[PDB]
């Protein structure tokens, strides 16, 4: 027992490039010393006397061990066989990963003109299976041409589950071109920069 | 990744955490509470550490001195055969 | 040369749990591409050139391995033997440490009734040597009861250079009394948590 | 830390860059440019020294798996720093 408490006893004070333990004295007073460290934000303290240190960098290797464990995939549309119809072959690199974190759809909603009015449309996307369920029902800002963001974390979840790779995603938007806008499913040319993708971010 | 539970004798790492208390550190060491000394044992190439992580310690130097250091490859987190 | 070329290849394969390269193939428009991993913020491009990984956690460890080798010292002052001074034995791990990077002075001006009269006092520091040059010059808050910074990074780094390891402070204000304020230079009993400090911040 | 220069003897790290336009994988390999292949060589007096990776810098890649996929990894232990005796 004690040759090995001497033995990291020696180990530490070599890190801290110290020959000696520090020699027995009287240090500040708590209050003196507690207030300095908070106001610098090198340490927080707990009532009662608990004390922690703030930009712990051990916290940090911690943070970057978590970003080693988690990967994110993109994976761009390709054109289903059908109307309105998209085609995902998600990565087989998600075979190794078994918790979603993460998962967005990203379509581009291109509006020519500027409209102030009809600002409000409904874009809903179908999973279809065998039978289709809702992916995401969203109103969305009809004004400009921009992306638009649609959350289906749950869903590709549910489908790594399954066991199940592949996503067929139909797009539904009446009022759409009433509004003067369409959204992009197939990559036009020079419309190709909005090509619609799916993001997945998961670990482990 | 390989943790050594007694009996074993493959390249893994040991576990055993030291509070400053015990010790007789727990007075110019401000912070944290205690250092975990993990090391790696075992016959294989040399049986050496593969994954450290820094550490952060908070202590007197003096009297008068605080310091704040941050130390690379202060703990062994997962080790191996090399 | 091939045989290591070889080499490394396979271990860049093993590092991304690939049996092997990828098989050539037609990939997505690089307009498509670029545009994706610079909304989801995975890439940087710019000027139509080359792609820059955003979120590089190899420049994360880069900054991990910098704060490894800062480190930050907390000096606190000792009653001078004059008036209206304090004493600064800056700990011996300064002399590992060539570059100052931050040092700063913490003064605790007392003000017990919250004035809205005379809310500016002038606030000095002097080192003294042989002589004194001005530590700092600073016009403060003069409301209520708080600390304030003195940045003396040039002269902490000065002192660093010529191999010292010793400050003396001398302090003036003399609008401070008028004003219902005093600095604390000392540890008062419950005022203990207000004994001034310097804080140093050095690297390599 | 010591780095290995042509002749000499004792444990330490050479290091070449290898760019994936030179290998022909700059294709599936969108970023980074090239891969800091450093390792370590050399010899430590002999419980036997191994002249073993020191410090070790994790990396990450933008790289295509498939026509339509984009990967976003970070790898552990990717990048040899520094190394000396075991």
């Amino acid at each position: 027992q004690p040759e090995m408490v001497e033995a990291v006893k020696k180990h530490i004070l070599n890190m801290l490039h110290l020959k000696k333990r520090p020699d027995v004295t009287q240090p500040v007073p708590k209050a003196a010393l507690l207030n300095a460290i908070r106001k610098l934000h090198v340490g927080k303290v707990g009532e009662n006397g608990y004390v922690e240190i703030e930009d712990d960098i051990g916290r940090r290797a911690e943070m970057n061990e978590l970003m080693e464990q988690t990967s994110e995939i993109i994976t761009f549309a390709e054109s289903g066989t059908a109307r309105k119809t998209l085609h995902f072959e998600i990565s087989k690199e998600g075979s190794d990963l078994s918790v979603v974190e993460r998962a967005e759809v990203w379509l581009f909603l291109k509006v020519p003109k500027a409209n102030r009015t009809r600002t409000k449309v409904t874009i809903r996307l179908f999973q279809q299976q065998k039978s289709e369920l809702l992916l995401s029902e969203k109103v969305v800002d009809a004004r400009k041409s921009t992306w638009h963001v649609f959350p289906v974390s749950s869903s590709i979840q549910r489908l790594l589950d399954q066991g199940k790779s592949s996503l067929d995603v139909r797009i539904a938007c009446e009022q759409c071109q009433e509004s003067g806008a369409s959204l992009v499913l197939l990559g036009e040319e020079k419309e190709q920069s909005h090509r619609p993708f799916l993001m997945l971010q998961a670990r482990q | 990744g390989l943790e050594c539970d007694g009996k074993v004798n493959i390249c893994c790492k040991k576990q055993f955490f030291v509070s400053f208390k015990d010790i007789g550190w727990n007075d110019w060491i401000i912070a944290p509470s205690g250092y975990h000394a993990n090391y790696c044992e075992g016959e294989c190439s040399c049986c050496v550490p593969t994954k450290l992580r820094p550490m952060s310690m908070l202590y007197y130097d003096d009297g008068q001195n605080i310091i704040k250091k941050d130390i690379q490859n202060m703990i062994v987190e997962e080790c191996g055969c090399s």
